[PDB]
């Protein structure tokens, strides 16, 4: 179980957190990364992080804007996008297993940057 | 001779490391201990994802059109690249597809990390007709804290 939320209507230059709750597997044992989809375009991977929380990798266009984070006590995953551009809007999700067949996410939540 | 080292997704995906969803410092150990010491030779995508040249290598970079850093040597040819690397016993072809695929017919060995990940790529490494390769090295590691997906390496020498 993954269910995304925090999503919204935000203006550019602005921030906003996302969170996903995880629940049914064993958190802190996985990766867990954050994966986009925009109007009209495949699912691009945004941010990944190691089941510590101390190696995190994040795709060139979010570097230096996005922080991915998690707490492994609450089984909960964070990403804080700063910076927002109306090319950052898009369904966010949430994934365990990414690029693989086990691959799963939540039902996502919507980020909407507009001016 | 000339080697080739490239590390493949499923279905023989290859693109830049920075582009991909994985994590895997076990990778960039093998290639840097596969490449040290050795003339390295990209293509001008290749470089330009890394940003920089990589250290305890000669870096040169074979595109049509040449670049602005002096701290590699830009060459325009397959055969530029090759003389670029001078007298050495072993020249490291360390990709973009289209250089892999200009130094494959010219190559004695393979250098390969089979990555347990579907990805979207730049293109796929070139045909390797398995009959004209031997495989002489091959090692299965799982995934773990530290690198994010399964991932097996491979040496191939040329029949």
């Amino acid at each position: 179980q993954l269910q995304e939320s925090g999503g919204g209507l935000v203006q550019p230059g602005g921030s906003l957190r996302l969170s996903c709750a995880a629940s049914g597997f064993t958190f802190n044992n996985y990766w867990m990364y954050w994966v986009r989809r925009a109007p009209g375009k495949g699912l691009e991977w945004v941010s990944m992080i190691n089941p510590g929380g101390i190696i995190t990798k994040y795709a060139e266009s979010v570097k230096g804007r996005f922080t991915i984070s998690r707490d492994n006590a609450k089984n909960t995953l964070y990403l804080q996008m700063n910076s927002l551009t109306s090319e950052d809007t898009a369904v966010y999700y949430c994934a365990k297993d990414w690029a693989t067949g086990l691959a799963k996410k939540g039902q996502g939540t919507q980020v909407t940057v507009s001016s | 001779m000339i080697s080739l080292i490239a590390a493949l997704a499923v279905d023989r995906v290859i693109g830049m490391e920075n582009a991909m969803p994985w994590n895997l410092p076990a990778d960039l150990a093998w290639f840097k201990r596969n490449t040290l010491n050795k003339p390295v030779i990209m293509g001008r995508h290749t470089w330009e994802s890394i940003g920089r040249p990589l250290p305890g290598r000669k870096n040169i970079i074979l595109s049509s059109q040449p670049g602005t850093d002096d701290r590699v040597t830009w060459v325009k040819s397959v055969d530029e690249a090759i003389a670029a690397c001078g007298d050495v016993p072993e020249i490291m072809v360390i990709g973009g597809g289209r250089v892999y695929e200009q130094f494959l017919p010219k190559a004695q060995k393979l250098y390969l990390t089979h990555i347990d990940a579907e990805v979207e790529g730049d293109t796929h490494f070139p045909d390797y007709e398995p009959d004209d390769w031997e495989s002489v090295f091959s090692e299965f590691h799982d995934a773990d804290a530290q690198n994010s997906h399964s991932y097996c390496f491979e040496i191939l020498e040329r029949r």
